[PDB]
């Protein structure tokens, strides 16, 4: 199996299952690339609101084809190299566009194949000339190799036989059918060639001059009227057709209005009939349901990701055009033109003017407004990724909080159904649980009396109580005061809910119940945030259960993948993972696949092999020969791959690189190696005794590199191992604490939003509950027990609110139905 | 195909891909004059307006007229005129059932000149 | 394909509309639950051209409503196999083409496409081609396909198709 060969090769793993397979560069294709890399993405503006890296993206291309280094290596381990430009994103952005290249070129590589197989046919016989071969080869983008693939089909198509030295299914375009009554010299005797006008375009003049012909267009169509073309009005119609074809398929045309498009082209949207009345406040197309030449580099974030979407279920219909609704045909309709007065003349450029006016109507408007919608749609796909990849950021991005021993209070509406919670070890696993089954309001306070008999036996440093409704903010006080007879946090659930429904918690925890097996997991985030993550949304299906963006569904599926596992693999080898710790517990077994060089495949190999030998991780030098792993993959693994110390080379839990380790000990020679292992250990005794600057032109002259910022990271790894750089856990704001309670956010609660409500109990005014649980204050100014009774659910729009007191204001006022 | 495989069709006149088009945009400008359609409508609206040949009533009906005055089956009636070889040879390669029935001057003859209704 | 057929269908009306307007009722529920159903034996159905005649409507004893036979001409595609279509190929995968030929949902097996053409993946339209990039088959191209074998499931059809002859291909 593939399994093996995977688990086999010296390859960093995540190299292998790349669909192309990767390849080493010959410093010529690398320029090309960091050049195109550089251009295509990184300095390109997008048409939505969202010079010396060239060299950066040059040496990050070698450290990853030519040496094979993947991401994470390069972007600690060899920072000198990519920084200051290059974040740890942007090398994860370059190895995506490696991606992009490669596939260009291994088009233009088939597709120069094509073009010499014709001139093989062509010249042992229009005109191949070079400038064919040349544009092939100056293709930049994947658009560019399109235009000229359709170029050359237009003409050379129709050579099937160049496969001779299963027929063709013959075109359906009426050109062939014209090209076939040989037509081709009255689109010839036109007054240009298609390329001519070309140049008139992007050089905005007529550079080129029109070859007016001394003849009547009608008196020159009766040389061509056929059985296939009587009536010679109808070789005028079977020419302005080839004429405006060749206009539309030749590049140079197609490139220049191309650019047109992405600086003037306006955005105007109508609704269906059916989008006429399903579109209101509440829906997502209330912003756009109707516009007017709104220019699509003014479009916003993800504004046309929803246009068309709403486009797609039927709603709205759209169109993109270039003109306003001075037009641009009349722009370039000059470039086309003779003004002498002549009378043949006239026809002639009656005939060119109506020729090139139906290559813009009929055939260039729509593909570059396509093409530009799936340009616009991409952006659109790419910001909500980006939106998606942020929040994921910011919930790993946050420290295990101060062997940590913590209980989680999991609590779902405490009706039929009781409070759980779940004690957790120092190091991940159970240890007790309890039940909180909150007249019955006085039972409620044996209930609040036997958490401080629990918490007395067993000691938690923390509390942490699953904020799953608004019942949340009391509970809050309650074990609060519970423990002023130790910290209390309010932290969420949203993958302890998908923890439940795991069946991989099933086979950890069978007989603990739902809200149990939730409550685990509060006691396992707050100890270590990025360890749940890897176990819990360890599959497809699970990470993408979670909710980074509403319209998450509307992306790329397999791209979000890849952002999202890129935000793993950066923080995992960030923080690090301790191997002998896995094979004990198998809740960290899932971090290990996060590892540059491991994966899916050596990440449950070598926990494999090490269960052969049933051995402890003391040295990194274990894992090269007695776990005998090849020491390409071995230079990226071992760089990130802790071991705890006290279980001997004490540099095996830091972050230095085997390979320089010996440059470690002359940082600690110098503070004057074995008496050295524990001396800047025990104190950083005095941080100005190692001159940083002068080793480093020392490491100019051995060591053969600008090592300048790695002696830092060395430096600063002695002062303090593995120091975590996560921001310490804070306590959430109470915006955060509204947001969570509540299941909705600032854009739903939107000042104006006419709401659903329920009437509960008056207490002055009328108080209303929503059905998010929040109170909803009924102005006195805008109040009577007739007026508004007591049960029943109102239509109410909202004049004023807040996050701290869940106060939502409602009007039940029929004058308050606009604006 | 060749034979009828079904038993109902055959007292059932076929309609070209363009007749197709130009009575449901009928129905459509019917509809939006006075609920909503299904997908299957919009959807077969799309893919009729792609692969319609001929645009005006008097171009189909045109069509129509001479395919009625050629004397071929009704099921081949329209998978040649929505359809619209270019040679003869390839009409025959499509239709396993036109074979052996035509002479191969007026087939092209008259592919032109439905080619010529375009 | 395209057919203008015959075909009847009943029409059971509730007694509220037994108003000035109930003809106009039996056709306004013709032309909704008709249009779009899927009868195997009949294929697709796309629009309702006409109604011939509505029925004689008996009241159902016992149960009030009001049984109207219609009969109907209306537009049918029909996939008879063994035949030459316009397919709209919309998804490429390692086990063959998932194409649209209108209403219908058709499969085409990576051994019924011609073995020249292997599958490239990872170009963004991922597309079967030939080794030089002869003709390539991305998303919605407009390939011509024999039809060869049709499965009824009686929600919609779904016919398998093949590209193992003249002029298959790309147009």
């Amino acid at each position: 199996d593939q399994d093996n060969e995977i688990r086999a090769t010296d390859l960093p793993e995540r190299f292998q299952l790349r669909s192309i397979p990767v390849k080493g560069a010959e410093d010529d294709e690398l320029e090309e690339e960091a050049d195109w890399i550089y251009r295509n993405a990184f300095a390109t503006p997008t048409i939505s609101l969202q010079p010396s890296t060239i060299q950066k993206i040059k040496e990050a291309l070698g450290f990853m084809r030519n040496q094979h280094f993947e991401v994470p290596f390069i972007a600690f381990y060899r920072k000198e190299y990519v920084e200051p430009e290059l974040h740890i994103n942007d090398l994860w952005r370059v190895w995506q566009w490696d991606e992009k290249w490669t596939q260009l070129r291994i088009r233009k590589e088939n597709l120069t194949r094509l073009f010499e197989k014709m001139q093989a046919y062509q010249y042992e016989q229009r005109a191949l000339d070079t400038t064919d071969m040349e544009r092939l080869k100056d293709v930049q983008s994947m658009d560019e190799l399109k235009d000229v693939y359709n170029h050359f089909l237009l003409y050379y198509g129709r050579d099937i036989p160049k496969m001779q030295n299963l027929k063709q299914a013959s075109r359906r375009d009426m050109y062939t059918i014209c090209q076939s009554a040989g037509l081709d010299g009255l689109a010839k005797k036109f007054g240009l060639t298609p390329e001519q006008f070309g140049e008139n375009l992007r050089d905005s003049y007529q550079r080129h001059e029109t070859e007016q012909f001394p003849a009547e267009p009608l008196e020159l169509a009766k040389d061509y009227v056929c059985s296939q073309f009587p009536t010679p009005e109808a070789v005028l119609e079977g020419a302005r057709y080839m004429v405006a074809l060749q206009i539309a398929r030749e590049p140079l045309v197609r490139q220049v209005l191309r650019q047109t498009f992405q600086e003037r082209a306006k955005l105007n949207i109508t609704p269906t009939k059916k989008g006429r009345k399903d579109v209101d406040e509440a829906h997502y197309a209330y912003s756009f349901k109707y516009l007017k030449n709104k220019p699509v580099k003014e479009l916003r974030d993800d504004q046309f990701l929803k246009i068309c979407l709403a486009e797609d279920e039927g709603l709205l219909t759209t169109d993109i055009s270039i003109d306003l609704k001075q037009t641009y045909f009349e722009e370039i309709k000059q470039f086309y033109y003779r003004d002498e007065f002549s009378h043949q003349v006239q026809e002639w450029n009656r005939q060119r003017t109506m020729a090139i006016e139906r290559a813009l109507q009929q055939f260039l408007y729509v593909q570059m407004a396509k093409e530009l919608k799936n340009k616009l749609l991409a952006e659109a796909k790419e910001y909500v990724i980006k939106a998606c990849s942020r929040k994921l950021y910011n919930w790993l991005r946050v420290a295990p909080y101060r062997g940590i021993r913590v209980l989680g209070i999991a609590f779902s509406s405490a009706r039929d159904h009781p409070v759980f919670c779940a004690l957790v070890n120092g190091e991940g696993e159970v240890t007790d649980f309890l039940r909180l089954p909150h007249e019955e309001r006085e039972k409620k306070a044996q209930d609040i009396e036997t958490l401080k008999k629990f918490l007395l036996n067993k000691k938690p440093h923390v509390v942490t109580v699953a904020g799953e409704n608004r019942d949340a903010q009391m509970l809050i006080e309650d074990v609060k005061r519970i423990v002023h007879e130790i910290g209390v946090e309010l932290v969420d659930n949203e993958l302890a809910i998908l923890y439940m429904n795991s069946k991989k918690s099933e086979a950890e925890f069978r007989d603990y119940p739902p809200v149990l097996r939730q409550a685990v997991s509060l006691a396992r985030r707050i100890q270590d945030p990025l360890i749940e993550f890897a176990q819990v949304c360890s599959s497809d299906e699970d990470i993408l259960c979670l909710k980074f963006h509403p319209l998450q569904e509307h992306v790329v599926k397999e791209e979000l993948l890849n952002a999202l596992y890129c935000e793993f693999i950066n923080r995992v080898n960030e923080v690090g993972v301790d191997v002998n710790r896995a094979i004990a517990h198998p809740y960290s077994q899932a971090l290990i696949q996060y590892v540059c060089g491991l994966g899916p495949r050596k990440g449950t190999h070598l926990l494999k092999i090490l269960k052969q030998n049933n051995t402890r991780l003391e040295s990194r030098t274990q894992l090269v020969t007695m776990c005998h792993m090849g020491p390409k993959v071995f230079m990226n693994c071992a760089g990130f791959l802790k071991i705890d110390t006290a279980s001997i080379e004490v540099l095996d839990g830091s972050r230095v690189h085997p390979e320089t380790y010996e440059w470690a000990r002359k940082m600690a020679v110098d503070a004057l190696p074995a008496g050295a292992l524990e001396e800047i250990l025990e104190n950083p005794e005095r941080l100005k005794d190692l001159d940083l600057d002068a080793f480093a032109e020392e490491l100019e002259r051995q060591g053969y590199g600008d090592k300048h910022i790695t002696l830092y990271d060395i430096r600063a790894e002695l002062s303090c191992r593995y120091k975590d750089l996560r921001t310490a856990y804070r306590s959430p704001n109470t915006e955060e604490i509204f947001n969570m309670l509540t299941k909705e956010t600032p854009e739903t609660f939107y000042i104006g939003k006419l709401i659903i409500c329920n009437v509960t109990g008056i207490a002055i005014g009328v108080k209303t509950r929503l059905d998010n649980g929040v109170t909803g204050f009924i102005p006195t100014k805008f109040l009577p027990e007739e007026r508004v009774k007591v049960g029943m659910t109102v239509h109410c729009r909202i004049m004023k609110i807040d996050i701290e007191k869940f106060s939502a204001d409602l009007t039940c006022r029929t004058s308050d139905l606009m604006d | 195909s060749q034979l009828i495989f079904p038993k109902e069709f055959e007292t059932a006149e076929t309609l070209l891909n363009s007749e197709v088009h130009m009575l449901l945009e009928h129905r459509k400008q019917q509809n939006e004059s006075a609920q909503e359609l299904s997908e299957v409508f919009m959807k077969t609206l799309n893919y009729t307006a792609r692969f319609s040949r001929f645009k005006n009533r008097e171009t189909i009906a045109s069509v129509r007229s001479l395919l009625l005055q050629k004397k071929l089956h009704k099921f081949e009636l329209a998978c040649l005129a929505n359809l619209c070889p270019e040679t003869a040879e390839e009409s025959k390669a499509l239709i396993p059932s036109l074979e052996g029935r035509f002479e191969d001057e007026e087939l092209q003859q008259i592919l032109d000149d439905i080619q010529t209704k375009r | 394909m395209f057919y203008h057929i015959s075909l009847e269908h009943e029409i059971l009306l509730h007694p509220r509309y037994f108003g000035p307007n109930l003809l106009n009722t039996v056709k306004q529920k013709l032309f909704t639950e008709v249009e779009g159903t899927c009868t195997g034996k009949y294929g697709f159905v796309i629009a309702v051209t006409t109604i011939d005649n509505i029925g004689a409507g008996v009241i159902q004893p016992g149960r009030g409503f009001v049984l109207y036979p219609v009969k109907y001409k209306a537009i049918v595609f029909r996939p008879f196999k063994g035949e030459v279509v316009d397919a709209v190929v919309t998804q490429v995968n390692k086990v063959g083409l998932f194409t649209e030929i209108g209403p219908m949902s058709c499969f085409i097996s990576r051994h019924s496409i011609p073995s020249e053409m292997e599958f490239d993946p990872n170009s963004n339209p991922p597309c079967y081609k030939t080794m030089d990039e002869d003709i390539v088959i991305q998303q919605d191209d407009e390939i011509r396909l024999k039809i060869v074998g049709t499965r009824v499931d009686k929600n919609d059809i779904f016919a398998i198709g093949s590209l193992m002859d003249d002029y298959l291909g790309l147009v």
